[PDB]
C-alpha cells in the first residue's frame, strides 16, 4: 500500500529491538489499528510509540523495544505469534509466528579442567550429537569462522596438531545468557593434501539438558558449519 | 502342525529348532508362512514366544517383514513371558545367519539392537563380535563404521575390551587409516588410564605393520601424542622407553610375538 | 452417485463442513475431529505477454494482475481450474496446450486453446485449438524434443514447433514406467537430454528440477527450479549461483534468463543485477 | 526313568518345603538354593505353560498358595509328564479333600510325603493316576 511498512529487527546488543519503517505513504494519517503486549521469553515486549495515524506520504520509525533478560514464554526458538492487527484504517494486518530466533549467537563460550571435564563430559546430558562431516574449508580457518558465529569455546590443545593432519578431538564448551552449560566433543579427520580431512566424517557429540534444544543446536551449528544460500 | 500350533502341546516349539528340523527346498518353504505368522502374531506363552523365534528363523524371512517385527520387538522384548532370554537365544542365532554379513541387515539391526537396547545387548555383543570375526567381516569399513559410532554412545567399557583386544590384532590389513586414527583417538579421548591405554596397545601390531602412510609418520604420532599423570605419565614415559630401549623394528618384532 | 465410502473410525457423528471461505475442508463426530488441507503442489503455466499463467496447487486462477485483496485470473486462458496433466505454453501470446481429464488413464484428453479465446475442447480444425487424446506431455533436453504419452507411456514428441502435439512411440524406452519428469527425470536426478528413439543415451547431467525446467519464457530458460531450492543457471548447466531458502511454500522469480527477484516481507526485491541489488 | 532330579514344592518365599532329589548329582543345600533362586527368583510365582531350563524340562506350577517344581529333561514329552504333575494337585486335592495350601502344608507335611513316595520313586515314576492310590491308600 502507500503506507507501505517494511521492518526487520536489528538486535542490537542484548536488545532485540524492532526497526519498523511504517511509512505511511497513505494519503493521510490513516487510522490505525492496534497492537498488544506481552510476556515474551527471558524478555519481554516492552514499547509501542502510541499514536495510530498514518500520517500521509508520510514515513515513520517505529521502534520496539523488547526487553531482553525477561519474560518467560517457553515457545522455543521464539516462534511464536505475534500480532499486528487491523483494527483501524486497516481491514486486516500481519498476524505472525517469528522464526528467526535461533541459538548459535546466545551462547558464549566457557571453559573447564580437563580431567574433571571428561569425566563431566561423559556425566552430562549425552542426549544429542550431528555430525560433522563436509564443508569448504580447512578446521583452521573453518573451525575459528565456527567458533566465531557461535561465541562459543574449544577448551584445550594438545599439540598433536591441526596441521600434519591432526588426528584431534576438540572439546568445546560454552555458556549462555539464560545460563546452560553445553559441552562437546566432536573428533574430526582435518585437511592435507592425500592425508585427511575435507569432510570430516567426525562426530559432533553434542550435550544440552534437553534434547530437544540440545540436538536442535547440533542442526544449528550443523547450519553454522558450512557457508551457503540460506 | 496345525493341530498343536496353539500351545497344544506347547512342545511344537523345541522342534522347530532341530528335532523337527528346517533350511527347507524352494517352493517348500513358501508355504510355511501362515503358521510362523500365527505365533508371530499371537506374541504370548513362553513356548510361544520361543516357537517365534525358531520358526521364523529356520523358515528364514523377507526384510521387510522384519520391519514390521523390530517394531513389534520394540515393545516385546523386555518381559513379553521374558522375551529377552529367548530373544537372546534367537539373537544368537542371529548374529551366526548374518555375523556381520549381510551387513546392510547387520547395521539395520545394529542400529536396532542399541536402540531397542535396554541394556540386554552388551551380552548379545559377546556374541555378535564373535559372529563377524568369524566371518573375518569385509564391510568392515561401515560395520565398523557403525561400531566404533555407536558404540561411542553405547558406552560399557567391558565391551571395549574385548573389542580392543581383537582389533588389537587387526589393524593395516584392513586400511582406512586416517578414519581409524579418526577413531582410535577418539577411543583413547575418554578417560580412563585403563581407556586410553589400548588405542597403544592395539597398535603395537599396527604400527609395526604399518599402512597406506604409516611408517614415517608412525615414528612421529608417538611424539605428538603423550601424557603424564603419573603412571598415566609412565604409561606414555614407559612404552616410550620401551620404545627407547629397543630398535624400534626389532622392538615391533620381539614384543609384538 | 456413491462413489464410495471411506472409514475412519466415529460410529458417531452429526456435522460435515466445506468452508465458504472454502478455505478447508473438514469433518466433526463425537470421538472427536479432522482438517484437511489440498494441493497440486506445485502445479503448471504458460507465459503471454505481461501475464502469468498458474495452475492451482489449491486455488484458483491467479494468472495475472490485480486490484483489490487477491484476484484469481479468470480469463480465456483458464489456468488453475481444468483438471490438469499438464501445462506448457505454446508461446504466441496467443496459444497454450492444455492436457486435461488428468490423471493415470490409457490416456486423457488435451485440448490445446487459443488464448483469443480458449473452448471445452477448441477446434481440431484450427491448430491453436487441437485436441486429441494423448495422457501428458513432457519437455526434454536439448530443447524441441518432447515426449507425450500417447499410449500411457513413452510417447516422444518431437518438434521444432512449439505448438506441438506430436505424437512418437519410437523412443519406447521404459526402464522407468509411466510417471513423472520434465528433462526427463523419473526422479532421475538428472535432466536427461535426447532425440526421437535412441537406445543409447547422447548424455545426462547431474543437476535436478522441480520437477520443471525454468525456461525464460518460452522453452530455454538457464533459470531452474528446484522443488525446495531452484538454482540459477544460464541455459543449460552453468550453476551461475544457487538459490535456497527454507519455507516449503513461495517463489521468486526471474525476468527472462535469471534475473533474481525475490520477495522480501512486505518489500519485494531484485536480489540482483551488474553488480546492483535492489528495492523496486 | 530315574528322571527326577527333584522334585520339590517350594514354597514360593524361595522356601523349598518339600525336595526330595529323586536323582542327584549335584548338591549343596545352599547350591540347591542357589539354583533354585536363579529360577525362582526369575518364574517367582510365574510358572510358564512350558519351560525348559537348561535344555531339561522344567515343569513347575504354582497353586494359588504354593510352588511346585519338577526337574527332569526335556528329553521326555509334556503331556505325561505334566500328567504326573496333574496328578499331584489333584488326588491331594480330592482325597483331602482340599488341595495344597500353604496353611495346608503348615499343618502337616506327611500325607505328602506318603503320596510323594508312592507316585514316585526316585527318577523313575512309577505311577501318574490317583485312583489305583485312593483305593491303595486308606490312611
Amino acid at each position: 500500500d502507500p503506507v507501505y511498512a517494511e521492518a526487520y529487527v536489528h538486535v542490537n546488543q542484548y536488545d532485540i529491538v524492532l526497526d519498523v519503517l511504517v511509512v505511511n505513504q497513505t494519503s493521510d494519517t490513516l487510522q490505525n489499528c492496534t497492537l498488544e503486549l506481552a510476556t515474551l521469553g527471558d524478555l519481554k515486549l516492552v514499547e509501542k510509540p502510541s499514536p495510530l495515524t498514518l500520517a500521509p506520504h508520510d514515513f515513520a520509525n517505529i521502534k520496539a523495544n523488547v526487553k531482553v533478560a525477561s519474560t518467560e514464554n517457553g515457545i522455543i526458538f521464539g516462534n511464536i505469534v505475534y500480532d499486528v492487527s487491523g483494527a483501524a484504517s486497516d481491514r486486516n494486518c500481519v498476524v505472525l509466528s517469528d522464526i528467526h530466533i535461533d541459538i548459535m549467537d546466545y551462547i558464549q563460550p566457557a571453559t573447564c579442567t580437563d580431567a574433571e571435564f571428561r569425566q563431566m563430559w561423559a556425566e552430562f546430558e549425552w542426549e544429542n550429537k550431528v555430525t560433522v562431516n563436509t564443508n569448504m574449508t580447512d578446521l583452521n580457518d573453518y573451525l575459528q569462522h565456527i567458533l566465531k558465529s557461535t561465541n562459543m569455546k574449544c577448551l584445550t590443545p594438545e599439540k598433536a596438531l591441526s596441521g600434519y593432519c591432526g588426528f584431534m578431538a576438540a572439546n568445546l564448551y560454552a555458556r549462555s545468557i539464560f545460563g546452560e552449560d553445553a559441552l562437546a566433543n566432536v573428533s574430526i579427520e582435518k585437511p592435507v593434501h592425500q592425508g585427511p580431512d575435507a569432510a570430516v566424517t567426525g562426530h559432533i557429540r553434542i550435550r544440552a539438558k534437553s534434547q530437544g534444544m540440545a540436538l536442535s543446536l547440533g542442526d544449528k551449528i550443523n547450519l553454522s558449519q558450512k557457508k551457503t544460500s540460506l | 502342525q496345525l493341530f498343536c500350533s496353539s500351545p497344544k502341546a506347547a512342545l511344537r516349539y523345541a522342534a522347530v529348532r532341530t528335532l523337527n528340523k528346517v533350511a527347507m527346498k524352494h517352493p517348500s518353504a513358501v508355504t510355511a508362512c501362515n503358521l510362523d505368522l500365527e505365533n508371530l502374531v499371537t506374541d504370548s506363552n513362553r513356548s510361544i514366544a520361543t516357537l517365534a523365534i525358531t520358526t521364523l528363523l529356520k523358515t528364514g524371512s523377507e526384510s521387510s517383514i522384519d520391519r514390521l517385527m523390530k517394531q513389534i520387538s520394540s515393545f516385546m522384548s523386555e518381559i513379553s513371558d521374558e522375551f529377552k532370554v529367548v530373544v537372546v537365544q534367537a539373537i544368537s542365532a542371529l548374529c551366526q545367519k548374518y555375523p556381520r554379513k549381510h551387513a546392510v541387515l547387520m547395521n539395520f539391526l545394529f542400529t536396532m539392537l542399541r536402540e531397542e537396547g535396554g541394556f540386554e545387548y552388551k551380552r548379545a555383543i559377546v556374541d555378535c563380535i564373535i559372529s563377524i570375526i568369524e566371518e573375518n567381516s569385509e564391510s568392515k569399513e561401515t560395520g565398523l563404521s557403525h561400531l566404533c559410532e555407536f558404540i561411542e554412545d553405547c558406552e560399557f567399557t567391558v565391551l571395549a575390551t574385548r573389542i580392543l583386544h581383537l582389533l588389537g590384532q587387526e589393524g593395516p590389513k584392513t586400511n582406512n587409516p586416517s578414519k581409524y586414527i579418526r577413531f582410535i583417538y577418539n577411543r583413547v579421548v575418554l578417560e580412563h588410564e585403563e581407556v586410553r591405554a589400548g588405542a597403544v596397545s592395539a597398535l603395537a601390531k599396527f604400527g609395526a605393520q604399518n599402512e597406506e602412510m604409516l611408517p614415517s609418520i608412525l615414528v612421529l604420532l608417538k611424539r605428538c601424542v603423550m601424557d603424564d599423570d603419573n603412571e598415566v605419565r609412565d604409561r606414555a614415559t614407559f612404552y616410550l622407553n620401551v620404545l627407547e630401549q629397543k630398535q624400534k623394528a626389532l622392538n615391533a618384532g620381539y614384543i609384538l610375538n | 452417485t456413491g462413489v464410495q465410502t471411506f472409514r475412519r473410525d466415529h460410529d458417531r457423528f452429526w456435522v460435515l463442513a466445506a468452508h465458504p471461505n472454502l478455505n478447508l475442508f473438514a469433518a466433526g463426530h463425537d470421538g472427536g475431529m479432522i482438517v484437511f488441507k489440498l494441493e497440486r503442489e506445485r502445479p503448471a503455466y504458460a507465459v503471454h505477454g505481461n501475464m502469468l499463467h498458474y495452475v492451482k496447487d489449491r486455488f484458483l486462477r491467479q494468472l495475472d494482475f490485480n486490484s483489490s485483496k487477491d484476484v484469481a485470473v479468470m480469463q480465456l486462458r483458464s489456468g488453475s481450474k481444468f483438471p490438469v496433466f499438464n501445462m506448457s505454453y505454446n508461446p504466441a501470446e496467443n496459444a497454450v496446450l492444455l492436457c486435461t481429464r488428468a490423471s493415470n488413464l490409457e490416456n486423457s484428453t488435451y485440448d490445446l486453446y487459443t488464448i483469443p479465446k480458449d473452448a471445452d475442447s477448441q477446434n481440431p480444425d484450427a491448430p491453436e485449438g487441437k485436441r486429441s487424446s494423448g495422457l501428458t506431455a513432457v519437455w526434454v533436453a536439448r530443447n524441441r524434443f518432447a515426449v507425450l504419452d500417447r499410449m500411457h507411456s513413452l510417447l516422444i514428441k518431437n518438434l521444432k514447433n512449439e505448438i506441438t502435439k506430436k505424437i512418437q512411440v519410437p523412443n519406447c524406452d521404459e526402464i522407468f514406467y509411466a510417471g513423472t519428469g520434465n528433462l526427463l527425470l523419473r526422479d532421475a536426478d538428472s535432466i536427461t537430454l535426447f532425440d526421437v528413439q535412441q537406445k543409447r543415451t547422447l548424455a545426462s547431467v547431474k543437476i535436478s528440477k522441480v520437477k520443471y525446467v525454468i525456461w525464460s519464457a518460452d522453452m530455454s530458460h538457464v533459470a531452474l527450479l528446484a522443488k525446495h531450492a531452484i538454482v540459477i543457471c544460464n541455459r543449460k548447466l552453468d550453476a551461475l549461483c544457487n538459490i535456497h531458502e527454507n519455507i516449503r511454500v513461495k517463489s521468486g522469480a526471474w525476468d527472462e534468463s535469471g534475473v533474481f527477484i525475490y520477495t522480501t516481507s512486505n518489500h519485494i526485491k531484485y536480489a540482483v543485477t551488474t553488480g546492483d541489488h535492489g528495492i523496486i | 526313568l530315574y528322571t527326577v532330579k527333584a522334585i520339590l514344592i517350594l514354597d514360593n518365599d524361595g522356601d523349598r518345603l518339600f525336595a526330595k532329589y529323586y536323582d542327584d548329582t549335584y548338591p549343596s543345600v545352599k547350591e540347591q538354593k542357589a539354583f533354585e533362586k536363579n529360577i525362582f527368583n526369575k518364574t517367582h510365582r510365574t510358572d510358564s505353560e512350558i519351560a525348559l531350563l537348561e535344555g531339561l524340562t522344567v515343569v513347575y506350577k504354582s497353586s494359588i498358595d504354593l510352588y511346585f517344581y519338577v526337574i527332569g529333561s526335556s528329553y521326555e514329552n509334556e503331556l505325561m509328564l505334566m500328567a504326573v504333575l496333574n496328578c499331584l494337585f489333584d488326588s491331594l486335592s480330592q482325597m483331602l479333600r482340599k488341595n495344597v495350601e500353604k496353611r495346608a502344608l503348615l499343618e502337616n507335611m506327611e500325607g505328602l510325603f506318603l503320596a510323594v513316595d508312592e507316585i514316585v520313586d526316585g527318577g523313575v515314576i512309577l505311577e501318574s493316576d490317583p485312583q489305583q492310590v485312593v483305593h491303595r491308600v486308606a490312611l
